[PDB]
RNA sequence: CUCCACACAAUAUAGAUGGAUACGAAUAAGGCGUCCUUGUGGCGUCGCUGAACCAUAGCAGGCUAGCAACGGUGCACUUGGCGGAAAGGCCUUGGGUGCUUGCUGGCGAAUUGCAAUGGCGUGGGGAUAAAUCAUUUGUAUACGACUUAGA
RNA sequence: GAACGUAGAGUUAAGGUGCCGGAAUACACGCUCAUCAGA
């Protein structure tokens, strides 16, 4: 392979484990951030080893895990040039982690990244809730979107991390009401 | 093109003390006169030692069907070159007439056998009258009392640029 | 006669119909051909995946008869280029071309120019046997339109009995007859 | 339910000299030939190739070989041309024929009945 | 009320040509629903019209029109040749080409 | 997004001048209607081309008069539903308000003299959400680029 | 295939007539399905 540099710092999910809709409704992936590495004693349990019942000492590394939080969802319908998302659906309350990673010069902008959208829980919802419906109806397969609680964490960025994540539970219509 | 049959008749000729030979007539399936009598001398001269110049027609005649109404059964007997060897070859043919039968059979011997109009040779065709005679199988097929049959072929020519019916051999 | 003609792939061949619209591109008349995926092939799959081979050294079935009637075309003139412009492909038949009638080219159709007794080819399948995944795609989007045609059918017929009664009880009438001395 | 090429199928001659007349195929010559004989319609007895000739689903009993003043007997006696006359398509071909022979002001009479039409069946519909 | 037309259009096929040397004088006509020559012997001698729209108001109008007439008749199919008072531009290729009646025998 | 200056515009570019007018499959089979025993049932029909169908009178479609019906139809609304494959369209409620050639009237047409087709750009100001440069970081870095953070 | 002044009109030789490409996706009869026929 060519050996070009990275996209994006936060790398691509290109593939997902394959859908079961017959276990509930939940994630797929996850967004953490690594602390380091260590060292952990513990038994091996391997019959046919040599070191069965035995005392192993093993190398692990653990990434740091804020709980991440869903902001909003993404449905995808079938075209026969590819998948493609019809819209995209969002929240009203959005924190400034996330209104931060939209603009590269938050400290002096005024902040008006979701302004107008959230009058659009102002209504009812009939725009919104018509295109809850239309994912319901439409969009085969649904992606949530995702952000991590990035002030809870001794990172130096305030800035939060958006992604998606395929759900594979089951239900598109308990997908997107879920 | 489309053959006729002719009564063709020749007689070389009357030399001195040598009065009224013998008028050799023969029956020549051709598109017109003049390759009918060019045939009759191709084979006046197979027959025996004449030319042209030697001997004369005497009578060329188109001869008709009698009954071009009645679907008739023929043996024929074909003579021609693969061009090395020479064999002969006995056809039968059901055909209204005898003209077109002979039609076919060019047709057919220009179909399997790769030979020309000058490399065939007729020897005979002749009616068969009662049935059961019929040697070939193929013939013999539509022989049957009481024949039935579906039409192959239900394609037909559309005519037209586009169709708006999505056509069907409803056949 | 019509300004936008839609031509239906199925059952049809693929060099023919390749002739046909090439000919009437240069001719000036606008074509959209639609389910282009259901093409046929004349030969056996195994031929014409041996081909595609060899011509190989895009995947889609609009792709391929595009390649088949560019060839056709002189398609470096500009004139071979507007006409090419005039064309569009489609596999499936997408908005708005599923709510209008798809014509057929009688000359280019499998079952009247093949001889019973021979085997074709479904483009479709040579597509995703070459490396076109999006046959399952298109046939789930499909079988939601043949739901909905007929339905639209359904109503339409029953209508159409609507209007053969109304025409039924409109007969006899003096009116009629004048139509039927008239001849209609 | 098929048609068949049998004796005393009656034809119709789409291309040719006839153009459409009713004969009827009075004897088989192969699976491309065929002697049909027209008397009725003025087309004479001949030998025809098939693609020439389209068979109707109309026929009747016709002795095998028969001859003209025969044939003509059995058609008669068939009586098919006003069984051919009932049919529709028939009357269609009649039609497209008909169509063809209009005149302008017939064709003026077509269009101001089709528009009084019209208002009778626009009157007769919605309100059934 | 809906449709004024008193003419047949056609598609300029083309100009009369070899497979290396075109006739840019004889041009080239398909007449719509003609199909055999003897329905083109009805549009013999029949006075063409190629109508095209320009860019500039010439007199009183934009739209102008080259004229011309039938010859005869070219292939089986029923296409049919022309001659115009000025040739073809034959970017005019499938183009639709107006054909009158007049000069009418019925 | 907005205030002055002037260039076309109320249009058309590969070819407008009645209508692109929608089941699907099978073809050595289909469809339609109908009946029942709902079937691979029976009966009849149909194809054999769209040469069909729909629309189509009125100054390139004038001005009026009634007769009859509660039709048809345009437009702007208005009601609700359907449409995501590229939905961008379809269908409907309810009135309005036109035309109505379904029928019958009454005035105008000429001399065109016998055919000659007959809102969008610019140029100068005003307002605005952001972005960039600059500062700063280092998970990055030859340099860009990446990447923090800052009213 | 044809010894060629410049044109117009017609007719043809050879060669073709699915599309490029002008002109029959004519007609008729048989043969070939080739896991790189054949033209």
């Amino acid at each position: 392979l060519p050996r070009k540099r990275a996209a994006s710092i936060r790398a691509r999910v290109k593939a997902f484990p394959k859908d079961d809709r017959s276990k509930p409704v939940a994630l797929t992936s996850f967004l953490g951030y690594k602390a380091g590495m260590t060292t952990i004693v513990r038994d091996l349990d391997r019959p046919g080893s040599k070191f069965h019942k035995r005392e192993v000492v093993e190398a692990v590394t653990v990434v740091d895990t804020p709980p991440v939080v869903v902001v909003g969802v993404v449905g995808y319908v079938e075209t026969p040039r590819g998948l493609r998302s019809l819209t995209t659906v969002w929240a009203e309350h959005l924190s400034d982690e996330v209104k931060r990673r939209f603009y590269k010069n938050w400290y002096k902008s005024k902040k008006k990244a979701f302004t107008k959208y959230s009058a659009k829980y102002a209504q009812d919802g009939a725009g919104i809730e018509r295109e809850l419906a239309r994912i319901k109806k439409y969009a085969s397969v649904v992606r949530v979107l995702v952000h991590t609680q990035i002030r809870k964490t001794p990172l130096a960025q305030k800035k939060a991390h958006l992604a998606e994540i395929q759900l594979n539970g089951g239900s598109i219509s308990e997908k997107v009401d879920w | 093109a489309h053959f006729k049959e002719y009564q063709v008749i020749g007689r070389r000729l009357p030399t001195e003390s040598v009065p009224e030979p013998k008028l050799f007539r023969m029956r020549i399936f051709a598109s017109n006169e003049v390759i009918a009598k060019s045939r009759y001398w191709y084979f006046l001269q197979k027959l025996h030692k004449v030319k042209k110049a030697s001997g004369e027609i005497v009578s060329i005649n188109q001869i008709n069907e009698a009954h071009p109404t009645k679907v008739k059964n023929f043996g024929v007997w074909v003579r021609y070159d693969s061009r090395s060897g020479t064999h002969n070859m006995y056809k039968e043919i059901r055909d209204v007439s005898r003209v077109a039968a002979v039609e076919t059979l060019y047709q057919d011997m220009a179909a399997r056998h790769r030979a020309r109009f000058r490399s065939i040779h007729i020897l005979k065709v002749a009616e068969i009258e009662k049935t059961a005679d019929v040697k070939r199988q193929y013939v013999k097929q539509f022989l049957t009392k009481d024949l039935k049959f579906p039409l192959p072929h239900r394609v037909q020519k559309s005519t037209k640029t586009f169709s708006y019916k999505r056509p069907s051999t409803f056949y | 006669v019509e300004p936008v003609v839609v031509i239906d792939g199925k059952g049809h061949l693929v060099g023919r119909l390749a002739s046909v619209v090439a000919k009437q591109l240069l001719n000036g008349q606008k074509i959209v051909v639609v389910r282009a995926e259901e093409l046929n092939i004349s030969g056996e799959f195994f031929r014409n995946k041996l081909k595609y081979h060899d011509f190989l050294r895009f995947r889609a079935p609009s792709r391929i008869f595009y390649k088949a009637l560019r060839g056709m075309v002189s398609h470096k003139t500009a004139r071979g280029k507007a006409a090419l412009e005039r064309l569009k492909v489609f596999e499936g038949i997408p908005p708005p071309y599923d709510k209008k009638k798809r014509v057929v080219v009688p000359q280019a159709l499998r079952v009247l120019r093949l001889k019973p007794g021979r085997k074709y080819t479904t483009l479709g399948k040579l597509s995703t046997s070459v490396g076109w995944k999006y046959e399952d795609v298109v046939a789930k989007l499909e079988a939601k339109r043949k739901v909905s045609s007929a339905e639209y059918y359904a109503k339409k017929r029953a209508f159409t009995k609507k209007v053969a009664s109304a025409n039924a009880t409109a007969a006899e009438s003096d009116v009629a007859k004048q139509l039927a001395a008239l001849g209609y | 339910n098929w048609r068949l090429v049998e004796v005393g199928r009656v034809v119709l001659i789409k291309k040719g000299q006839s153009a459409g007349k009713l004969a009827a195929i009075v004897e088989i010559i192969d699976q491309k030939k065929v002697l049909i004989d027209g008397p009725k319609a003025g087309v004479p007895r001949q030998a025809i190739n098939l693609g020439q000739v389209v068979l109707t689903p109309l026929t009747f009993a016709l002795p095998r070989g028969a001859r003209t003043a025969t044939v003509s007997k059995k058609w008669a006696a068939a009586a098919v041309c006003e069984k051919w006359a009932a049919s529709s398509w028939a009357k269609k071909i009649a039609q497209r024929e008909r169509r063809a022979a209009l005149t302008d002001f017939e064709r003026f009479q077509v269009m101001v009945l089709r528009k009084q039409k019209r208002y009778t069946v626009k009157k007769a519909l919605a309100k059934a | 009320a809906e449709s004024h037309r008193l003419y047949v259009k056609g598609k300029h096929l083309s100009y009369q040509r070899s497979k290396r040397v075109n006739n840019p004088n004889v041009s080239l006509i398909k007449i719509e629903g003609v199909a055999t020559p003897q329905d083109a012997q009805f549009y013999l001698g029949k006075r063409i019209a190629y109508v095209y729209r320009a860019s500039k108001e010439v007199r009183g109008s934009k739209i102008r029109v080259m004229w011309g007439k039938v010859t005869r008749t070219h292939g089986n199919s029923g296409v049919v040749r022309a001659t115009f008072r000025n040739n073809l531009p034959a970017k005019t290729f499938g183009a639709s080409v107006r054909i009158f009646l007049y000069p009418s025998n019925i």
